[PDB]
Formats: C-alpha cells, sequence, structure tokens
RNA sequence: UGGAGAGUUUGAUCCUGGCUCAGGGUGAACGCUGGCGGCGUGCCUAAGACAUGCAAGUCGUGCGGGCCGCGGGGUUUUACUCCGUGGUCAGCGGCGGACGGGUGAGUAACGCGUGGGUGACCUACCCGGAAGAGGGGGACAACCCGGGGAAACUCGGGCUAAUCCCCCAUGUGGACCCGCCCCUUGGGGUGUGUCCAAAGGGCUUUGCCCGCUUCCGGAUGGGCCCGCGUCCCAUCAGCUAGUUGGUGGGGUAAUGGCCCACCAAGGCGACGACGGGUAGCCGGUCUGAGAGGAUGGCCGGCCACAGGGGCACUGAGACACGGGCCCCACUCCUACGGGAGGCAGCAGUUAGGAAUCUUCCGCAAUGGGCGCAAGCCUGACGGAGCGACGCCGCUUGGAGGAAGAAGCCCUUCGGGGUGUAAACUCCUGAACCCGGGACGAAACCCCCGACGAGGGGACUGACGGUACCGGGGUAAUAGCGCCGGCCAACUCCGUGCCAGCAGCCGCGGUAAUACGGAGGGCGCGAGCGUUACCCGGAUUCACUGGGCGUAAAGGGCGUGUAGGCGGCCUGGGGCGUCCCAUGUGAAAG
C-alpha cells in the first residue's frame, strides 16, 4: 500500500507544493520511554488548495520533483497554528544557538 | 532462460546434488528459486532420489529447461510418464 | 594477443552507421515538419509529418530505436504539429492527422 | 536447562576504586618438539610492480571465398573449361563475450537490511496462445590490383553471397494524434486518419526438423520511487543558488532540477544540517544467564571496483577486468616520426611483512557458451600437492613382573624416592610386503515405438591400483609448560640487591619451596608454550543493573525558551498499548 501520513502543513511559500509536518510516537529501542520524533514532506498541492495550519492526510506517490514524492490526499482538520507557532518557535530558537548570543 | 539442475551439496568425495529450479545464470551453487527434489548418486541410502512431481511438472509448464541429468532423473521419478 | 572481440569491436562500428544516419533522417525531417508548421503550410507539412512517422516506426524495426522510444519522437511530433496548425490550419491532406 | 569468583591500598578494619588473574575465541604469528589419516583452511601488509604458460568462444544446418590435394566430365588429343570430394586458413554473418572467476580501493549512500510502491518501466534466450512470410533493390569484407609505415598498422581502386542492409505489398495485430466510454495519474476499451512486418537453412523431401515476423500472455531477471534501521567528533553550528519549488522543453525503457530556458524565493538544521574522521552492508561469526559487547574472515546475498581520471559506441543488457576513444603515471619496442602493456582470472616471480601454498592432474562428474547433432571451448569446476593452521579420529603397546636391580636423588646413616617403572616371560601386530580391487555412471547418442510416453543397446573415471576387503608381519616417535600466593605440584645444591625472575602481588642483601641446575611432582600431550587481538568476569557507561554531605561527581544564584513531565469526573476518536487471523522472515549456519 502507499504509505498514508497525516500532518501539519508549515509552509505555504512555494507554487503548488505545501510543507507537512509529520510526528511519529514509538517505544525507544534502548530505554523504552516513548519519544516523540518528526520529519517534513515537500507535498504536492497543485490547486494551491490546502493552507498553512490545515491538517491533511499526505499520500506516497510517484516523484513530482526532487525532495516531492507525496502528494496531499485528504483534508483531515481544518486551520490551528498552534502546531505551527509550536514548530515556528522551535526554528526561530536556532538563532540563539551559535557562537553568539542575546536578545532574539 | 531459467533451468532445472543440478546443485553441488555433499562434501570431498561425497557429493549430493539438490534438483532446483534457478535462473541458469547463477553460479551452480548460489540463490536458486526453488529446490524441488535431492539426488545422491552414490546410492548410500535407500531414499537417493526424490522430486515431487507437481512443481517438477509446474516449472516446466512454463518452460523451465532440465539439464541433460536434471530430465534424466526427472524421468526417473515419473515427472514424463503420462500414461 | 588479437583475439574476435576485435571482429566484434568492427562490427559495432557499422551499426553505429546504420543508427546515426537513421536517427540523423528523422531529425532533419521532424523539423522539417514542424518548421513547416509554424508557417501553416498545412497539406505539405502533414505530407512531410507522414514520412517522419515513418522513418521512426521503420528505426524501430530494428534496434535503432525501437520501443516506446519510437512512440515518443512519434507522439512529440504530432503534437507540436496540430499544435501549430492552430494558426489558421484546416488540416489540409489530414495525412496523418484524425479528424 | 539459566548467573561461582580470586589477588592487590591498612599494624589491623569497612567502604570506594583502578589494576591484574582464572573462561571462551582466532585466516594467526613466534619458540621448543613433531609419527599417521579424514575433512576444512591458508598474503591480516603493497587495490605494490609483474617474467612465462593457460584462462571465451562457437556454428558448414546463415554465406561467398583463398591455399595444398584427389577423382569424374565436354574434345579425336591438348590448351582451356564443368562437376564431385579430402585437408587447412581466415572473412562476412548469427548467438555468446554484461555470465562465470577476482578484489574490497571507493562509498555514511535507498549503498545495504527490511517492509512496500510502479496508472512511471524494461527483460535476449525459455513456455503458452493468435496470425503471418508476396514482389523488388542495394552494399561492404573475403578475393583481385596499387601505394605509405621500421613496426603497430594503414590508404586507394575493382569484383561478390547471404538468415547483411533497404524499398513496395499483405494488417492477425501494434504504434501515434484527436474524440467518446469505463477506469482512475500514463489502467482498459473504442471510431476516423496516418504509420509499422518477415529469412532462410536441413533433410530418411508435399512434410517434417531448425530458424524468421507481429501481437497477447507467462516465467526469470532487472530499473526507478518510498516508510523505518545503519559508527565516532559539536574542539564541525550554521548550510544551500540547480540551491527549493512552478511552467514549458530536452532525455530515458520509465519518474524525476536528470539536464535546459523563463519565473517564483525558496529548501535543510540542535530529532545534529554543514564539515571532519573511519568504514563495503548483510545472512552470519565470537562472547554473554540475559540485555548487551565485539566482529563481517570461509560460505551465501547485495553493492562497488579492474593501473589513476573522464567518455560514449555496440547491444535484451555495459559505460563494459582478459571491447573502443582521450588525458595522466609507470614499464617495454623504436629506424625520432611513432607504437605496445595493465594477473584485484589459475599457477608463478618480486617487493613489503611476524606471516600466508603447486608455474600440479582432469574435463570422468556438476555447471556454463555455441551447436540439429556429432562435438568444441571452460584455471568455473571436480581432484591432487604443499603448511600441526584448525577440527576430528589414531599410534608409540598389552597381561605378567621384587619387600623392590643398577644408575640418579634425598636422609635423623636406620633408611626413604623414582618404581611395576625397568629388565625379563608370554600375547597382540602401527609400519612394511603380497593378492583382489571399488562407489561417484547414465544420460547426450543409437535402435524399436511416432522425433512424444515407454522399452532395448553402446560409450565414457582425472581422483587411482587410491578408498575398502583378504593373506603375511616388526614392540615399534614424546614432547612442552608449570611447582611462593592467586593456582593443581617441595626437596638438595649453586649463586649473594649479583646473576637473574616476574600476569598482579612481589622474590635475590649467605641457611632462596620465587633466580640457575638437579632429583621429585603437577598439568596437557603430536603437541606444549609465548606474543597479539575480541567478549567474559566488569552491576567498571549500570535498559536489565551504579552513583554525586566527607570516596570522583549538585551548575555561584536566578529568570525563563525549546523540550520532558502533568490533579479529580464524564463523553468522542483509537495515535501509543493489547489481542486474533494472515503475508514476509531464501539457502547455509
Ligand atoms: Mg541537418
Ligand atoms: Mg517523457
Ligand atoms: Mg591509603
Ligand atoms: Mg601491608
Ligand atoms: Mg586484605
Ligand atoms: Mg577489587
Ligand atoms: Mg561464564
Ligand atoms: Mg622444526
Ligand atoms: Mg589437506
Ligand atoms: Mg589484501
Ligand atoms: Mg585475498
Ligand atoms: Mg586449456
Ligand atoms: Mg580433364
Ligand atoms: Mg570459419
Ligand atoms: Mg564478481
Ligand atoms: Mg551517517
Ligand atoms: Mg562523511
Ligand atoms: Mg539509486
Ligand atoms: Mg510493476
Ligand atoms: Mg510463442
Ligand atoms: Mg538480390
Ligand atoms: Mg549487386
Ligand atoms: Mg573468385
Ligand atoms: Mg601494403
Ligand atoms: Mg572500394
Ligand atoms: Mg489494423
Ligand atoms: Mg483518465
Ligand atoms: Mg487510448
Ligand atoms: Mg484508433
Ligand atoms: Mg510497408
Ligand atoms: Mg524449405
Ligand atoms: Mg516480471
Ligand atoms: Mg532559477
Ligand atoms: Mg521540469
Ligand atoms: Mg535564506
Ligand atoms: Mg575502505
Ligand atoms: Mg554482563
Ligand atoms: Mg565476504
Ligand atoms: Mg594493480
Ligand atoms: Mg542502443
Ligand atoms: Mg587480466
Ligand atoms: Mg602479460
Ligand atoms: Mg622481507
Ligand atoms: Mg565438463
Ligand atoms: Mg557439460
Ligand atoms: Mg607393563
Ligand atoms: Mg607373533
Ligand atoms: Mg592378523
Ligand atoms: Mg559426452
Ligand atoms: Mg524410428
Ligand atoms: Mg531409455
Ligand atoms: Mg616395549
Ligand atoms: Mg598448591
Ligand atoms: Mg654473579
Ligand atoms: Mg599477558
Ligand atoms: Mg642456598
Ligand atoms: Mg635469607
Ligand atoms: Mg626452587
Ligand atoms: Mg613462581
Ligand atoms: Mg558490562
Ligand atoms: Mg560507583
Ligand atoms: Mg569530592
Ligand atoms: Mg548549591
Ligand atoms: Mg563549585
Ligand atoms: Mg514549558
Ligand atoms: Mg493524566
Ligand atoms: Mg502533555
Ligand atoms: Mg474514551
Ligand atoms: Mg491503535
Ligand atoms: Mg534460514
Amino acid at each position: 500500500p502507499k504509505k498514508v501520513l497525516t500532518g501539519v502543513v508549515v509552509s505555504d511559500k512555494m507554487q503548488k507544493t505545501v510543507t507537512v509536518l509529520v510526528e511519529r510516537q514509538f517505544p525507544h529501542p534502548l530505554y523504552g520511554k516513548v519519544i516523540k520524533r518528526s520529519k517534513k514532506y515537500l507535498a504536492h498541492d497543485p490547486e494551491e488548495k490546502y493552507k498553512l495550519g490545515d491538517v491533511v492526510e499526505i499520500i506516497e506517490s510517484r516523484p513530482i520533483s526532487k525532495r516531492k514524492r507525496f502528494r496531499v490526499l485528504r483534508l483531515v482538520e481544518s486551520g490551528r497554528m498552534d502546531l505551527v507557532e509550536k514548530y515556528l518557535i522551535r526554528r526561530q530558537n536556532y538563532q540563539s544557538l551559535s557562537k553568539r548570543g542575546g536578545k532574539a | 532462460m531459467v533451468k532445472i539442475r543440478l546443485a553441488r551439496f555433499g562434501s570431498k568425495h561425497n557429493p549430493h546434488y539438490r534438483i532446483v529450479v534457478t535462473d541458469a545464470r547463477r553460479k551452480r551453487d548460489g540463490k536458486y528459486i526453488e529446490k524441488i527434489g535431492y539426488y545422491d548418486p552414490r546410492k548410500t541410502t535407500p531414499d537417493w532420489l526424490k522430486v515431487d512431481v507437481e512443481r517438477a511438472r509446474y516449472w516446466l509448464s512454463v518452460g523451465a529447461q532440465p539439464t541433460d541429468t536434471a530430465r534424466r532423473l526427472l524421468r526417473q521419478a515419473g515427472v514424463f510418464r503420462q500414461e | 594477443r588479437n583475439l574476435s572481440a576485435l571482429k566484434r569491436h568492427r562490427q559495432s562500428l557499422k551499426r553505429r552507421l546504420r543508427n546515426k544516419a537513421k536517427k540523423s533522417a528523422i531529425k532533419t525531417l521532424s523539423k522539417k515538419a514542424v518548421q513547416l508548421a509554424q508557417e501553416g503550410k498545412a497539406e505539405e507539412a502533414l505530407k512531410i509529418m507522414r514520412k517522419a512517422e515513418s522513418l521512426i516506426d521503420k528505426a524501430a524495426k530494428g534496434s535503432t530505436l525501437h520501443k516506446n522510444a519510437a512512440a515518443r519522437r512519434k507522439s512529440r511530433l504530432m503534437r507540436k504539429v496540430r499544435q501549430l496548425l492552430e494558426a489558421a490550419g484546416a488540416p489540409l491532406i489530414g495525412g496523418g492527422l484524425s479528424a
């Protein structure tokens, strides 16, 4: 079966492509506690239909470009920028960790 | 093509072949598609040839070619007996 | 030294030419057909279009093209040819094309 | 069905804690020793350089020839010329040379492992099914003639056959554009229009055998894509411009920034980007009670590579180990212009190294390529050779034999030990001789039947006169380490903080069970030790399974980001979690 993943659109910044963030809980091999971990998929949105913060199912599919091998299947749950802002702060923090620091 | 033939499996001076179906291009003792029988040419035990004529015939029915002895062994375990 | 992979090498040089020239033929024809379609010369461009389609299916009879290698070059060609007679065309000789 | 601990910090004690030992393992090497057989195994270094030989050819049933023969024809005879036939040589053409064999240099990558996707694809030969092969034309080697080159080789002219190449026809069918239908990514149908087929050979010659063409299906083999998994350094923290996406095109068997033009300004990173280091991955292997740790050597699977770097051509398949082109480094020929090579194929040489084998026999078997077959080729392979390198098996005897030789060693001078050991008596009979002598092999082929099923017959063994059997028959190699404690085994002499030993503790300063010899003893035994390395003991990186007041360990204190964690009651979902069925988990191990 073509793998189907469910995630959150965190990018509209391209044409006919949305970036989906897909989490996955699983117990850790050695230490056992259940760890989150998540990966961004570039997904194909030909209609620029899905918006920033939509929750979408994504489907394994024939290549559309480098990076793009999934197309956006159905809409699951409409808007929610909580997950986005979450992901947004995550990336913003990167500003601090380097050789310098201050007021981000 | 794809062959029915013997693969060597005994030891030095102690030969036992496996009657196997394989792409003719593998090494003789390499990964095969399917074993369908075995063969001790020394007749050391009373059970020294075994085949399974159903699979033997299946493969034939899709034009696996037997070797000049696989066909020989096959025959002897009545693969080709049609009466 | 000296084998008769030696033969094979010289053999392959021959085929290289058979092919080279077959493939050459198509390009210069395909272009011609298409180029005549930009000018909207309907009957004549289809007349060439057909001879092209031939050498393509024909190249394909042997190991010059064979394949969907033909179907591509063939498709690729009828497309550009009909699209280009959307310049008032009316597919005159209606040669290789469907009504 | 599975779990042992000991020695060492103190005058003594408990704890903390490192070090060391007892176990197991090895592609080993080194020392001392060394008798037999079976099966395994054997450059860990220089992916250094390679002499010589051999490693991939085959088909006369696709075709036309050249050279050396022999026979029979046309004529009254010859010269000329026709036909048949033996040997040989290449050429054209077909299939194979992309397998098999070698290596692990590179690679941290969908490379590999694993589970899926392909409506985005290919597949020579092989099997099944449907239909078909009618006209015509052409060229290039061979061969003939002439040149250039020292050579490798090369240029020009002419002749010619084909299952070589091409044009026309036949359209079962198929490809393509547009439209409609179902389907749902490029899947399947359908209607016009266009486009696309073919090869002949052999006969125990009308009738089969081998080929050819197109299409659908199968079998095998592959491409590509995706989820998850896959070492160390954060004393590498930022990275990216084909970069990230879009449209159109190019390319391919097929998706794709794979490539290209134009446009948009994206993409990745603390869940470690980028960089640096190291490394083929796996099945497996060693260890471990396990969880883990370590490894990827034989064998099997995948990958990558073929002196170093690029590149395409031919083809079902290669960017091609024993094909082509170019640049580079190296060797060799050279008439100075120019050529020829590529063992990480089998053997073998040399170099490096502690260290790693025969320039062996055979195609008898199994397997591969071509062939209608006869067969040919096969350093794949089956065997043998070498090396105690490993595992297993086996011998160097067996029973009797003193109050108990001799020698050597102790001693309290009485004795005690080596010691049933020896001698010697009898018995068996490794070695060695003699005779018989294999299994692996029955198919291909041929005959009957129908060229099918079935039956009949013939051929063939490298190993090898080996294995195994029988008769004869000789008492016939033993080493090596250890003996203070850990740790099985104590006595004399010698030496005098010397000579030396030593894994850790420690021994030696004139009475040493610790050094060297001796007698004696302990442990293994065709081996015994050493060194090296891996896991173990080590709960000594602790998930199982540890700690931080003083043993090493709480951040100088706060505020707070991400992140981790989250009171009581009800309902929805069912992501984690649990259960059932099912597919997968090749072989070897
Ligand atoms: Mg031109
Ligand atoms: Mg395309
Ligand atoms: Mg102290
Ligand atoms: Mg003390
Ligand atoms: Mg103590
Ligand atoms: Mg201790
Ligand atoms: Mg143990
Ligand atoms: Mg010696
Ligand atoms: Mg041996
Ligand atoms: Mg090596
Ligand atoms: Mg090697
Ligand atoms: Mg030979
Ligand atoms: Mg005459
Ligand atoms: Mg010939
Ligand atoms: Mg290989
Ligand atoms: Mg990595
Ligand atoms: Mg790296
Ligand atoms: Mg790839
Ligand atoms: Mg598929
Ligand atoms: Mg068929
Ligand atoms: Mg002709
Ligand atoms: Mg002619
Ligand atoms: Mg002639
Ligand atoms: Mg000449
Ligand atoms: Mg000429
Ligand atoms: Mg038709
Ligand atoms: Mg559709
Ligand atoms: Mg259609
Ligand atoms: Mg149609
Ligand atoms: Mg035609
Ligand atoms: Mg005929
Ligand atoms: Mg297939
Ligand atoms: Mg751009
Ligand atoms: Mg594009
Ligand atoms: Mg930027
Ligand atoms: Mg490496
Ligand atoms: Mg443990
Ligand atoms: Mg290996
Ligand atoms: Mg080399
Ligand atoms: Mg090609
Ligand atoms: Mg070679
Ligand atoms: Mg050579
Ligand atoms: Mg040396
Ligand atoms: Mg053979
Ligand atoms: Mg054979
Ligand atoms: Mg005795
Ligand atoms: Mg006797
Ligand atoms: Mg006897
Ligand atoms: Mg034979
Ligand atoms: Mg007959
Ligand atoms: Mg028979
Ligand atoms: Mg004796
Ligand atoms: Mg003791
Ligand atoms: Mg002294
Ligand atoms: Mg040691
Ligand atoms: Mg003394
Ligand atoms: Mg003293
Ligand atoms: Mg002593
Ligand atoms: Mg000692
Ligand atoms: Mg541990
Ligand atoms: Mg502790
Ligand atoms: Mg402290
Ligand atoms: Mg404090
Ligand atoms: Mg402090
Ligand atoms: Mg918080
Ligand atoms: Mg709670
Ligand atoms: Mg929470
Ligand atoms: Mg509930
Ligand atoms: Mg669930
Ligand atoms: Mg298994």
